[PDB]
């Protein structure tokens, strides 16, 4: 999967 | 520009009812009036900054990914998909070049803060960030460039200036390891800030209040997401 | 319009592409260009041009819903609430007066079979619904009739010229039996309605192959889901 | 709730 970036 | 018969307090009342009622790209527009009325922004006032373009360019990235994929696929017919996946790009890059427009004119100068400071340079980074993931020509690698030099600047003051575990210092280090892991091709080096990050922050949770303590572990587990992924 | 130089069958799938991408105004301009080329829509074209305005309306209608809400709460501040449910009012109005210019410039009046004069029929009678739900001046009752006008009109045809059983016959009764309840204020024709419907359906499933039978069912079940709620 | 009309 495509990684994580700051997300609320 | 379009808000500037508008009140600031209004404006910003207004964002936030845009933010409750998902229409986020009413929220930047008047986020983007706000800011052009001249004040600095609070902290508060940031945030629904960052959610709303955060959201606008979001459902852009997804359109544009899934257009892409079509038209690799058609590449292994005419020249609509191309030509779509086009304009889906076009208006990406119109929404990215807005945001780098108001944190030049003039947010980022007029950020003292190390909070605002790195907060905007954290955006600045994300925005070119956003515009290499659909960038090809001859200006692709200064694209790069451009988005690295802002998250370093961002990096350089939050390392001297806050607590590993500041929820801003950990989302930009969160996103500098996916710029460094998906833009600059750069696995180890995103490992290895994801690891650092993660473990100093682990160390400081010791200082926080309950209510820090669950802002800084939900971002640390985020850090912690992308390590499980890419080892 | 603004779509007038691009072919027809690249605006048909450029509509298919921007539904794959979730970008339905995208979609809703591709498929209202589609239609002022002015030949009349197929089978899929249809489907094509109502699934893009509903998510349009859909997300507008939810906006609406959830500033209606909170201005009523306010009720019991400044002007901006009132303000702003104004404005997603005013482009939800604009969206319908849209959808309904175009069933008017021509769709409707060269529709002959069956299946397109109730389809557009059906169209015409959600739109004016949607347009009754934010109604209040001295047009409202004006507005409730044209709905249930086109509505009685697909009905009476769809009763005579369609099985029982025929998903599109299905959805026009479930929105009828919707605009009864919610617009209209008669709960006990709206249960009437969808009982009546359902049952007709049942007795009719055994003429159908699996597929058909998986749509209809399909349809039944939503019927099945408002009566569980009404009674 | 809000009754279903139709759907995809
Ligand atoms: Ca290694
Ligand atoms: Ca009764
Ligand atoms: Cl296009
Ligand atoms: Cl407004
Ligand atoms: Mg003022
Ligand atoms: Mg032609």
């Amino acid at each position: 999967r495509r990684p994580s970036s700051w997300r609320q | 520009g379009a808000m500037g018969s508008m009140e600031r307090a209004s404006l910003i009342q207004k964002a936030k009812l845009a933010e409750q009622a998902e229409r986020y790209e009413d929220m930047a527009a008047f986020m983007k009036g706000a800011v052009e009325k001249g004040e600095e922004l609070s902290c508060e006032e940031r945030n629904l900054l960052s959610v709303a373009y955060k959201n606008v360019v979001g459902g852009q990235r997804a359109a544009w990914r899934v257009l892409s994929s079509i038209e690799q696929k058609s590449n292994e017919k005419g020249p609509e998909v191309r030509e779509y996946r086009e304009k889906v790009e076009t208006e990406l890059q119109g929404v990215c070049d807005t945001v780098l427009g108001l944190l030049d004119s003039h947010l980022i100068k007029e950020a003292g803060d190390a909070e605002s400071r790195v907060f905007y340079l954290k955006m600045k980074g994300d925005y070119y960030r956003y515009l290499a993931e659909v960038a090809t020509g001859d200006d692709k690698k200064r694209i790069i460039d451009s988005a690295r030099s802002a998250y370093q600047e961002a990096m350089d003051i939050s390392k001297k200036e806050m607590p590993p575990t500041n929820p801003i210092r950990l989302g930009l280090a969160l996103n500098f390891s996916v710029f460094h892991y998906e833009i600059a091709n750069s696995p180890e080096e995103a490992i290895s800030l994801a690891k650092t990050t993660f473990d100093e922050a682990m160390a400081d949770l010791h200082t926080l209040s309950e209510d820090s303590y669950k802002d800084s572990t939900l971002i640390m587990q985020l850090l912690r997401d992308n390590l499980t992924l890419w080892t």
